[PDB]
């Protein structure tokens, strides 16, 4: 309840510095089918009767490709903001600000920050690597390994353009900018300024004048450090399920197209070789077609479940993409944009 | 108009005022060079839109060739030489090819429609914020700080021409948070502090023009032990003359 | 090293193809794998200026299972290139192959090399010092955006079964189809006139600009 009255107010006199996290998917994995391999497979009489449905394939193949190239473009639209890539001088007297865990660390193979180390340590993929080589699954590893029982029907993972090392270096190449800029390099030339006063201009942004930070700097500064410091704690200890759950819906929509392989779809059996061995080809050609209609109809539900997939991750690399431009090139007016409180 | 925009980017109006005509040609020679940016070379989000409008007709007229597990494609051939009784699975099966085909042009064009209807709510929010008005969005309309926006018809889509304000020819200087002259600290009101080397002058941000500082200019908000980097100068008060 | 019971003879996977066999001769298990495996793609920089292309095998580790081995064969995280030769410098992407590697058309054959993300720059951050503009750009940019799609209608009758009159009997068992497609058509061309209306109506008053071309310099 709040004690209202025609003639009273109430004014701070305090205030708190937090760091609030936000995850946004900006993309998800670039898959192609092989239609001979996944209806038919070996089978050369199911390819040759599979000549009445090459349309089909090629639109498949077109919408994927569609995709494929639209996770890429929606990757570059986020992170491709500014084509300079800034370093962050040896000179890091930031006023007792401490930016050591969002700035990379020499001392890793990679050049990830120690925040961006925890997160790649919690997401789990399905491919570590892009490279499943023939003779590395030959024999029982096959049926058992998922990824390649998905190859060996003809589903394939296709390997993101920018990689995660040119990832980390654009987001490195930000982080330096805002820090040694402000909002300037997002505009044009990027001016040189010092932290303090880019922090002090920033208050100006909200209401509040700047002599109030000239005077409360090493709290601001305390207080800065230690939000970070609680929200590197905070995402060890607890998630990322909105970044974990794109993963396993695509590895979940691959491992069920494999599993729907098993339907009769009214034939008299599910395999091709059980269906073209005892019968002879005028009479196999029903149970063939049957087959072939069946899994192009789950090859169509698949190509329309990940095109609705791939429009719900559009829009959520969109506002990812205007979230960045709107809040780390410069300072958001609005509210709730940018975080619970004045951004 | 334009003295307003360059105040709501943070530029006081007599930049304006005082460069209109270099304003103005730079203006005419933008519109020139869109000119003949636009002439020379291209509109490829608009045509793709009807290239695979067209593709999505002229595949589902060639999906017709398509037997579906009949004995003919066509059903002249099927309706002759075959009698009701059997022709009827072949048309059957023809209907039931045909109608998936459909099917799946409609799902489609549904998924384009969304996906256009996207676009055309973000041209719709695009002209009511950059048009009708300033937007202080960055990189909302165009990039740079925003000045206006003019729309053109298009095939399929709208045309925007952004106007915006990008700083060059910068120069170093030296600065500091604060002066305080007679144990009091001042702090700009609607400037920075700079200096030249030998004098030290408060300047607005995007534009270099240098002030003498004044007790308009500064105000003043406790002693000289507080602030890190403070520096000594001297603040002109502007009334010993007008007694002196 | 699967062990079969006395009484089995063949082995099945999820997907219900038989994966593990017995030789009725020798009592020994077998495994099947498929001969096939691998994706293939194919690098073209257009027809009408060359016929040279490169093949991507995104499932070889070439330290084979290759069509060709002619010459210049180069390993990536994407697969094995061979067809294209690799450059030590870094330009803009033209050709996307994958794992951060492209591909174009230079000095004639086809080149591979590291996409560079831009220009390298360094701003000299120092506690006292700021830069300040002296002077400004006045720039005008384009940006394009879609606002409809063309309107389409579609007659079963006529596409399925044409002037057939037996065809257009046998169809009235799916004419809810029909229903459902011709709504979902006339909500698709509704709805593009909407958008149309909404991007350019705004306002409701036809003002036009006087004879007096007087604006100060400015030029429309
Ligand atoms: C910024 O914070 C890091 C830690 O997050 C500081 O690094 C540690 O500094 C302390 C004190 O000298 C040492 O005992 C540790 O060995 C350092 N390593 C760690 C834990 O990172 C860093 O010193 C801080 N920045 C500055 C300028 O002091
Ligand atoms: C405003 O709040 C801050 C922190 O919320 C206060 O600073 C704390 O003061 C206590 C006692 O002096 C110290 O034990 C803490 O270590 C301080 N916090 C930090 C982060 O250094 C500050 O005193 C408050 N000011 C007023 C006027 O209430
Ligand atoms: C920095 O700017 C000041 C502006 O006051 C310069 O000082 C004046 O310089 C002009 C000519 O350059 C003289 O006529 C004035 O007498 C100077 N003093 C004042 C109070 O105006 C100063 O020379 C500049 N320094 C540099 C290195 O350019
Ligand atoms: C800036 O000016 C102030 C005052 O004009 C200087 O303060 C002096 O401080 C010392 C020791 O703290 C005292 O002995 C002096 O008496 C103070 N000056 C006066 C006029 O009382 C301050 O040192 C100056 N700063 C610099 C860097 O020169
Ligand atoms: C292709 O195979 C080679 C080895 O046959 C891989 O090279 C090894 O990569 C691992 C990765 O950590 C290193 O530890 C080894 O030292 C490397 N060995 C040699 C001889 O270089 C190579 O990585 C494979 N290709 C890909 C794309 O993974
Ligand atoms: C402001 O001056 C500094 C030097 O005090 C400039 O910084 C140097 O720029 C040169 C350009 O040749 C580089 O070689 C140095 O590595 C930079 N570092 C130093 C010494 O600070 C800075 O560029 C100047 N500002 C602008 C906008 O140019
Ligand atoms: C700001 O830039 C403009 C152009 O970018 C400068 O105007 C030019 O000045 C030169 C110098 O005499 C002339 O030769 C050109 O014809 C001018 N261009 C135009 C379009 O008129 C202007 O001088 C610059 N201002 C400052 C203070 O450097
Ligand atoms: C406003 O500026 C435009 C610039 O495009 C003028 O249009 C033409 O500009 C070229 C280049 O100088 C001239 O060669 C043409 O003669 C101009 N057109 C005409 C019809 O003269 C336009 O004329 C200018 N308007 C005014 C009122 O000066
Ligand atoms: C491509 O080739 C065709 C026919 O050879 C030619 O007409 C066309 O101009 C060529 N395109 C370019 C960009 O040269
Ligand atoms: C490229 O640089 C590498 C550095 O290891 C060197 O070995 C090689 O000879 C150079 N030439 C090319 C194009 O590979
Ligand atoms: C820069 O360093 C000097 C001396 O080390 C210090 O007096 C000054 O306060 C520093 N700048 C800032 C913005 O803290
Ligand atoms: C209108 O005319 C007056 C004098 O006739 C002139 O001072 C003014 O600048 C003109 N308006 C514009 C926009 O140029």
């Amino acid at each position: 309840s709040v004690a209202y009255s025609n003639n009273s107010i109430a004014i701070p006199t305090n205030f708190t510095i937090s760091v609030t996290t936000e995850i946004l998917p900006v993309s998800m994995t670039k898959t192609s089918v092989d239609c001979t391999m996944y209806i038919c497979g070996d089978s050369t009489e199911c390819s040759n009767l599979l000549l009445q449905y090459g349309s089909f394939c090629t639109q498949l193949n077109r919408a994927l490709t569609g995709i494929a190239v639209e996770q890429d473009k929606n990757t570059q639209e986020v992170f491709a903001q500014v084509k300079q890539i800034y370093k962050t001088p040896p000179i890091k007297d930031f006023g007792g600000f401490n930016f050591s865990q969002i700035l990379p660390d020499p001392s890793k193979p990679s050049k990830r920050s120690p925040i961006e180390d925890l997160l790649f340590n919690k997401v789990t993929l399905a491919d570590a690597g892009f490279i499943k080589q023939y003779g590395d699954c030959l024999g029982d590893i096959a049926a058992r390994d998922l990824i390649c029982a998905q190859k060996f029907n003809g589903l394939t993972v296709l390997p993101p353009l920018l990689t995660d090392e040119m990832i980390a270096q654009y987001t490195s190449a930000l982080l330096a900018g805002t820090i040694t800029s402000g909002w300037t390099f997002g505009a044009g030339p990027a001016l040189q300024i010092p932290f303090p006063m880019q922090m002090a201009y920033r208050f100006n942004g909200i209401g509040v004048t700047q002599n109030v930070l000239y005077e409360n700097q090493k709290l601001i500064a305390n207080q800065f450090n230690s939000a970070i410091g609680k929200i590197q704690d905070s995402l060890s200890s607890t998630a990322l399920g909105k970044l974990q759950d794109v993963v396993n819906q695509n590895a979940q929509a691959l491992n069920t197209l494999v599993k729907q392989l098993s339907s009769n779809f009214g034939a008299i059996s599910s395999v091709l070789n059980d269906i073209l061995s005892r019968l002879d080809p005028p009479e196999a050609e029903v149970q063939i077609d049957r087959l072939i209609t069946g899994r192009l109809q789950s090859l169509q539900t698949y190509v329309t479940q990940q095109l609705i997939r791939a429009a719900e991750i559009r829009a959520s690399a969109n506002l990812a993409a205007t979230k960045m431009s709107e809040c780390v090139l410069g300072q958001s007016k609005r509210v709730d944009f940018c975080g619970k409180g004045y951004h | 108009q334009m003295a307003y925009r360059f105040n709501g980017i943070g530029v006081t109006q007599n930049v304006l005022y005082e460069n209109q005509k270099l304003i103005a040609n730079q203006f005419n020679s933008a519109i020139g060079k869109i000119q003949d940016s636009l002439s020379s070379t291209a509109l490829g989000k608009l045509q793709d839109v009807v290239n695979q409008n067209a593709q999505a007709l002229n595949t589902l007229v060639k999906q017709l060739s398509s037997n579906f597990g009949a004995i003919s494609s066509v059903l002249n051939d099927i309706l002759s030489r075959l009698d009701p009784p059997e022709a009827e699975v072949q048309i059957d099966r023809l209907i039931t090819g045909r109608l998936q085909s459909l099917q799946t042009y409609v799902t489609q064009q549904l998924i384009r429609a969304a996906e256009i209807r996207a676009s055309a709510n973000l041209a719709a929010t695009k002209m009511s914020e950059c048009v009708l008005g300033q937007s202080k969005r960055v990189d909302f309309c165009g990039k740079g700080y925003h000045l206006m926006s003019f729309p053109q018809s298009a095939p399929h889509g709208v045309v925007f021409l952004h106007v915006t304000y990008v700083p060059a020819q910068e120069k170093n200087f030296t600065t500091a948070p604060a002066i305080c002259h007679d144990g009091k600290a001042h702090f700009p009101r609607e400037g920075v502090f700079v200096s030249n080397g030998t004098h030290w002058f408060v300047t607005q941000r995007n534009f270099y023009e240098p002030q003498i500082i004044t007790t308009d200019n500064t105000f003043v908000s406790g002693n000289c032990d507080v602030v890190i980097g403070i520096v000594n100068n001297t603040v002109y008060d502007p009334l010993q003359p007008e007694l002196d | 090293n699967k062990k079969f019971l006395p009484f089995q003879q063949f082995g099945r996977d999820i997907a219900d193809t038989t994966d593990a066999v017995r030789d009725p001769q020798t009592l020994e298990i077998l495994d099947i794998t498929p001969c096939s495996f691998g994706g293939v793609s194919v690098i073209t920089p257009g027809t009408n200026t060359s016929n040279q292309v490169a093949v991507l095998y995104q499932d070889v580790n070439c330290t084979w299972r290759v069509y060709s081995t002619g010459s210049n064969v180069f390993q990536t995280r994407a697969g094995c290139l061979i067809g294209a030769e690799h450059v030590n410098n870094s330009y803009e992407c033209d050709i996307p192959i994958g794992a951060g590697i492209c591909a174009s058309y230079q000095t004639q054959s086809i080149i591979a090399y590291t996409m560079s993300l831009g220009a390298e720059n360094s701003v000299a951050y120092s506690n006292n010092s700021i830069a300040i503009p002296t002077n400004f750009t006045i720039s005008v940019t384009t940006e394009i955006l879609p606002v409809s799609m063309t309107k389409t209608s579609v007659d079963c009758t006529m596409y399925i079964c044409g002037d057939s009159t037996e065809c257009s009997n046998l169809l009235l068992q799916y004419g809810s189809f029909c229903t459902q497609l011709n709504r979902a058509l006339t909500g698709i061309a509704v709805e593009q006139d909407k958008n149309t209306q909404e991007v350019f109506a705004q306002v409701k008053q036809i003002y036009k600009t006087p004879p007096i071309k007087d604006f100060g310099g400015f030029n429309f």
